[PDB]
């Protein structure tokens, strides 16, 4: 599903933020995590936003080992927070939407969708994001931005990245010399022919030129595997 | 100087062996020693060319017109237009109040 199903399998957008006035969760007490994710089920765990859907918390001190694997492996949490006590996933019942608790930092908004559409991820997210922060005093500071415990994810606090198929450019030897080029352009390549792309840096930029420019090069990615498969 | 972040806790050399900030208090804290870090790690760049949250974005709004203010009336002291003073330290009152 999704446009270029074909070529992009999905588009990401990941927006980390915490709590102004509780500890990050580097030195946060237990008590502080549990206030979190209360403060989530009570304000957010029946609550539908419209277009989105209904958001339903699942807090990881309640779900059951295979479950855990289940949402790791559908990627709605990180292997770290299947071990986390006050750890928490609330997700939307499309299960494209969901807000990690209690990872690296307090919240991380995800929006994964399945084809090319980091727009309206990037539009969803924002959507997930002023929601919490109209009941959620966000940690941030107008000079430096969103304050996140590595320095990494300072600014925006996005992280957005493209999911990429691509056989013919890697059988045209096409590969080896478009992963130099994009390092150069500000994104960054990983890995038998699947490509995850993503932004370099998190700091300086708009949230609206990092998704624009991720997206510019992944349409020209897109164009030239089309080209390589018609060869 | 070399202090520690009276939240967090944390000093300035916990942050570089573990490398992950303490609180929000530690980006203040650190602020002199941070820009380095940043500017490496984002191509030269420092300063959020972002996205402003609503709700505490209008007070961090009135936070900058208080503060503009506050040095309109120290102009205004050092120089002697008092009649003047008197509308900035009401003017700032005013919107103090309004965060209340
Ligand atoms: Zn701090």
């Amino acid at each position: 599903k999704g446009p270029e199903s074909d070529i992009v399998l999905s588009s990401r957008i990941r927006l980390a933020r915490n709590f102004e006035h509780i500890r990050f969760p580097t030195r946060y007490s237990n008590e502080e995590a549990s206030s979190i994710i209360q403060q989530f089920e009570d304000q957010f765990s029946e609550q539908e936003i419209p277009g989105i859907g209904k958001f339903v918390l699942i807090r990881m001190n309640d779900a059951q080992p295979l479950e855990k694997r289940v949402l790791v492996e559908k990627h709605l949490i990180s292997p770290n927070l299947t071990e986390s006590p006050f750890g928490g996933c609330l997700l939307s019942e499309n299960e494209e939407v969901s807000v990690m608790l209690n990872e690296e930092d307090h919240i991380r908004i995800q929006c994964l969708f399945p084809g090319f559409q980091l727009l309206e991820a990037m539009k969803a997210a924002n959507q997930v994001d002023d929601w919490i922060e109209e009941k959620v005093d966000y940690a941030f500071n107008e000079q430096r931005g969103y304050l996140t415990s590595c320095p990494t994810n300072v600014g925006t606090g996005l992280r957005a990245s493209v999911m990429m198929h691509l056989p013919a450019l890697v059988l045209t030897r096409q590969i080896n010399r478009i992963i130099p080029a994009i390092n150069q352009l500000g994104l960054v390549v990983r890995g038998g022919n699947i490509f995850q792309i993503s932004n370099q840096i998190t700091l300086g930029k708009s949230e609206q030129d990092i998704v624009e420019d991720l997206n510019s090069v992944a349409a020209q990615l897109i164009e030239q595997e089309r080209s390589a498969r018609e060869a | 100087q070399i202090s520690a972040c009276p939240k967090c806790g944390m000093t300035f050399q916990q942050f570089r062996k573990i490398g992950r900030f303490g609180c929000s208090e530690c980006y203040k804290t650190f602020h002199s020693n941070i820009t380095p870090i940043l500017r490496k790690v984002h191509s030269g760049n420092t300063v959020h060319a972002g996205k402003i949250p609503k709700r505490i974005g209008g007070n961090l709004h009135v936070r900058r017109q208080i503060d503009m203010l506050k040095k309109e009336l120290e102009s205004l002291i050092h120089q002697e237009e008092f009649e003047n003073a008197a509308h900035v330290r009401d003017q700032i009152r005013l919107l103090e109040q309004s965060l209340k």
